[PDB]
């Protein structure tokens, strides 16, 4: 496609927010993927930057575009703990209940490493709270499993 | 001096006996072809530790008598117990005395004496033991390993036992070699070169909780948790200290031999300098002994005596420091389990510091007058060496000659003291320097009952050793350092005589039996510190001339004593004898 | 004399091949880096030993020499078999010979050869060895070892085989660390603290005798004593002294390379004064060989001599020097099984002292004139090279295969440097190679399908045939409070002739004894018993000497132009004398 | 027949000095009130500790004294378990002299007899038969003296037994 492309996915990766806005700009492919099939959004997703996100979305990022291995930029964005990005994706669109090729959940993901206040968001916009994963585990078995007694709660 | 190179090595769990067969012997047969070694001594302790001190004759490169004896440690490390070489053997060229003290405590107590002591080890003894001039660094303290605290009644409830614990452990806190995607060599038109990444060491108690130990018939599981309580705690626990009665912990610094003790301690303090900012709040350094206007309190306890009524005697000791002479004594480090020559539940020593010099003016408030009047303060504690040293008479090795063994030596031993304290005249406080036998509960497992049931003596002893004495299972990884994993019964379930008989051990058939059903046990007596001098058994024997008398007089009267002594048991002089 | 670093080691009931091939080559690959280093030689004997000479520049510190081999070392040490890791590999700084020889006898009679071995070994071995400037000290005999000799009739009656002897073993002699009551961290307020106290080391025959193999379905046990005659014995058995014909142990000792031979001597003295008055009743020390006043006799069969035949050369010439020399000689103290290139059983040793200068007046009865007529008298014994002399127009060729040729070609092409040296008289005298001719061995192929057929595992197969006719270290154990060694092996009769291989049993996965020939086949072959390396590639070393008159430069330059007309692929180098 | 381990003065003074063969001593001490059955830790009396480490003249005193004959440690072990386990004839005839019960059983049922069968010592062995041990007590295991004569391959022993 384009070399704007990949200085795209260097410049979301990286953080670089006016670098980004000048390569959308100059007509970089927004959806641009990498090798592992991370979009720009996945990258800023994955790497804590809501201002990159947001400028993305706005650009016509697809908002469930999805990696090899089916796991789309709201996986990434409530795993590694970043409410205020997994708010605005899921208000862009974001398919809450996205499964990867495993059969997880951003449920799935924030339950395990015990975001609460993300837990209560998804479970917000429609989180089906009894997917299974390939193995047969819910939500609610994580937190068994874990011992994190502040997130049974909230799953009743 | 003449230098000395000591060799150092554990063993948990192990006694004396255990120690010195399958360590501190095999060590010994093998420091042939060294240069210049003057002779060798040992102990073996039941503390699961030995040390072996070479000393070399007046003159000799410390450098090449220490690379000498670790090229044969090396050669040897083979024929020790896997248990013992991994825990690391150290060889060391340093002084036997301290330089220096480093000190740390909590001002803001947000830490305690385990806390800080862990702090210490993962964050301030590596950089000082790499310091130019150290020789040897000792923790006043344990770094933290993660503790599995094992409940027989929730193992032998799920049919579990020690060895299903530990094999879980291994598998489970693992660290995966897992190659790649598009490793090389790879197939044309390959885009994709990464990482696989599988398991990785656990870092938390909540992860190794979740440990799975099994899944029951029903479909329910057994979690690490289910039969242990997890947390992080020493490695050991047999050393503990304070300073102005305070929670601390702390490095003794020993000075490598040949070093400049002025520009070790300079680049000591240098380090520390660089470290102090990064502490969390509340810890700060203190510096209760820099060697003249210091001096140490020794502490030594009946072997027996145990980690409450050494620290009964400290007590005491620093009371005195801290009433009765507070206008000459700034501060007192008082260390719980660990003497000067030796590491024990009976033994302590205090490090004291006193105000300046200009402001102790008399020659009362000097420390030799301090010091003597404190040892005669202790000279009247019961059942307790306690004296006060800055820092010469005798020093004789009683030795098996003829493979007599320890109970023959220390009858031996006996008649030699005896006989020398009916001639108060020649000799006075001619007594050993090591300890007495004390009671040990010796068990025979019942290898017929053993093999009737189909009970494995590998379950057996692993299950006995790790419950009572710990096992080292493997490493995990504490806020980005390596350090060890221990499993062992929680206390309660190791106390009594009675308890042995609620461990399980599961049976080929799937049937778990109590220990009771194929062990039988006894009181006996056995020595919790075996010496040996120049490869065989011995007993080192101290004292002094009488009044009135020459060194050499005494000298020759040991010499005449020990000539009457059982057949196979010779002697020789050693230290300031030599 | 240049300095030489020796590292040495032993795979029990390895062939020379073997020693070579696990042990000998993975050290040798990690042996360059090393400063000052002239060359390096190796033997890889069928007595399971290998030695590698590590030859340094004159001048060379001693010290860091061994230092830096031993660094070497180290990078070989986890690829090497467990079995030699085991027995302890040394690294030695030493002259290669004796600086003096200790004697032990006993006068009264009231020990053996074996009693006398093992004693000098556990009471003064060690403590000499740690002596400042011994470089090296050889035990003419053994240690005691356990001895549990198995019978292959008993462990297959009770379905039993050497893996389950040496499991048994392991398990019921064992130091365990079993912690204690009361330890740390206590319940708060506890008051008992004791060590717990569970199995510890055999001490005794009767306690390995008594180690419980099974319990039938019947009850009845079987005991280790049911299936093995169980006694102290030798670690090994190929070391064996006499002194002036009578029992005797003794350590031969060398003295460190650049240590002072006085100093050194005398020390080893005052050590042994510590030990005279603790000797059991009638031990006693002899000196047989201070260093004219002395001189040795080596002995030297060819490959594949026994014990016996070894001994019967030695009797002839321990005959000759206390019959026809007895005016002037004092002592033989004779070895069988050590000599020269070290330990074998077709070598061995006198070391003979002679009678003070004074008691020997005459020209004829001085050292050069004694080791000329002994020599002369053995010359003519056969089979058997027999000479005396006492510690140079010679040559030190090497002859090397540089092409993967192996073992059988490289003595092809010495036979063929040999020959046409043979035909050059007025240049070379005596062109001889210093090694062993290969020998008759058993070559034994496991069939793995018939192995996985029945259900016998391969290590199972090994274990067995190892440890019955090789002998395995099983562990240790402590013999009046001294640790030493465990080894199971088959008790002799059992383990003499071809078809004793086949009433060894192993057990199958179905439970069922299957014996070796089963699974099986075996034919005699030619190898070995001794390969030699020259810096790392298979080499033979011939030696010889220029003919009367003509120069060593001349000798050497014609064995250059015969080794040029040799095969392809095969070498030259000159070492010792020869080097520079 | 289990004493109770009193931090007591006098008590441990003659523990010790009873475990070290200290006869004077031990008479002072008795003279001046010391409780005969000061128990240890483990629940030895000077008794066992004088039968254990072989003092003969310690263990008449402390009998002529009143000390319990047939003292339990912690494990049900006697003083006479002690002398005829590790070899201590003199001490075994007196300690039955004076009332010892010659087929005391520690926890795990083992007598005298066992011990001193399983050490080789023979002179004991006979003693203890001749003061009405019996022949075929067995341990919690099964085990007689005979049994323990079988395995430890003690000729001797066996024929003593018959």
């Amino acid at each position: 496609g384009s070399d704007l492309g990949k200085k795209l996915l260097e410049a979301a990766r990286a953080g670089r927010d006016d670098e980004v806005r000048i390569l959308m700009a100059n007509g970089a492919d927004v959806n641009a993927a990498d090798v592992v099939g991370w979009t720009p959004l996945h990258l800023a997703a994955y790497w804590g930057h809501l201002e990159i996100v947001e400028v993305l979305l706005k650009n016509g990022a697809d908002v469930n575009a999805y990696d090899t291995l089916g796991s789309t930029p709201l996986h990434l964005a409530a795993h590694f703990g970043h409410l205020e990005i997994v708010e605005v994706l899921l208000k862009n669109g974001a398919d809450v209940n996205a499964k990867d090729d495993n059969g997880i959940t951003p449920l799935h993901l924030a339950a395990n490493r015990g975001h609460l206040e993300i837990v209560e968001v998804l479970l917000k916009y429609g989180a089906d709270v009894n997917a299974q994963d390939k193995f047969g585990k819910t939500a609610f078995d994580i937190s068994i499993n874990n011992g994190n007694e502040d997130l049974a709660e909230i799953l009743q | 001096a003449p230098p000395a190179v000591t060799i150092s090595a554990s063993y948990p769990g192990a006694d004396a006996k255990t120690v010195q067969d399958t360590v501190t012997q095999v060590i010994e047969q093998n420091m042939n072809g060294i240069d210049n070694l003057m002779y060798m001594s040992s102990n073996s302790d039941s503390t699961g530790t030995v040390q072996i001190t070479l000393t070399f004759e007046s003159g000799t490169d410390a450098d090449i008598a220490q690379v000498q004896v670790q090229n044969k440690l090396q050669l040897a490390m083979p024929l020790l117990p896997q248990e013992v070489q991994q825990q690391g053997v150290s060889v060391e060229k340093s002084s036997s005395s301290f330089l220096m003290v480093v000190g740390v405590i909590n001002t803001d107590g947000t830490m305690t004496q385990e806390d800080i002591s862990d702090y210490v080890a993962a964050n301030m003894k590596d950089a000082i033991s790499r310091t130019s001039g150290v020789g040897d660094v000792q923790l006043f303290g344990s770094q933290y390993a993660m503790r599995i605290w094992m409940n027989p009644n929730e193992l032998n409830k799920f049919q579990l036992t020690p060895v299903d614990v530990i094999t879980a452990i291994k598998a489970q806190n693992a660290q995966v070699a897992a190659g790649q995607l598009g490793g090389t060599p790879p197939v044309k038109g390959q885009q994709l070169n990464a990482s696989i990444i599988a398991q990785t060491r656990l870092t938390s108690t909540e992860e190794f909780g979740k440990i799975l130990l099994k899944v029951n018939q029903d479909g329910s599981r057994v979690l690490l948790r289910d039969v242990a309580k997890i947390e992080l705690g020493g490695e050991n626990y047999d050393i503990i200290a304070e300073f102005n009665g305070q929670p601390a912990s702390g490095l003794g610094i020993k000075l490598a031999t040949g070093a400049n003790a002025l520009d070790t301690a300079a680049a000591i303090r240098a380090e520390l300098a660089k470290m102090e900012p990064f502490f969390p709040s509340g810890l700060k350094i203190v510096y209760p002994y820099d060697t003249q206007g210091v001096f140490m309190t020794m502490v030594q306890l009946p072997a027996g005596a145990t980690q409450e009524r050494t620290q009964k005697v400290l007590n005491e000791v620093t009371h005195y420091y801290l009433t009765k002479e507070k206008n000459n004594v700034e501060s007192v480090f008082a260390v719980n389990g660990f003497g000067f020559a030796g590491r024990g539940q009976n033994t302590g020593i205090a490090f004291v510091s006193l105000k300046d010099w200009a402001d102790r003016p008399g020659e009362e408030n000097k420390v030799e007058a301090i010091t003597m009047r404190a040892t005669r303060a202790f000279s009247q504690i019961k059942d307790a060496m306690v004296f006060a040293f800055n820092l010469t008479g005798f020093d004789f090795e009683l030795i098996d000659q003829a493979g007599l063994g320890h109970e023959k030596l220390t009858q031996a031993r006996n008649q030699l003291l005896a006989e020398a304290a009916k001639h108060p005249d020649m000799l006075t406080s001619v007594r050993p320097n090591g300890l007495e036998d004390t009671p040990q509960f010796k068990i025979d497992i019942d290898q017929e009952k053993a093999q009737a049931l189909g009970v494995s003596i590998n379950d057996i002893n692993t299950t006995l050793g790790a419950a009572w004495g710990g096992s080292y299972v493997n490493d995990f990884i504490d806020r980005g350092r390596v350090k060890k994993v221990y499993v062992m019964s929680e206390a309660k379930y190791r106390m009594l005589p009675d308890d042995i008989g609620d461990w399980y051990v599961r049976a080929a058939d799937g049937q778990m039996v109590p220990f009771s059903a194929f062990s039988s046990s006894r009181w006996e007596y056995g020595s919790p510190r075996l010496e040996r001098y120049n490869g065989l058994p011995s007993m080192e024997i101290l004292g002094q001339a009488a009044p009135g008398k020459s060194t050499g007089e005494a000298m020759e009267l040991m010499e005449q004593l020990a000539s009457k002594l059982p057949t196979g048991v010779g002697y020789d002089w050693t230290g300031m004898s030599y």
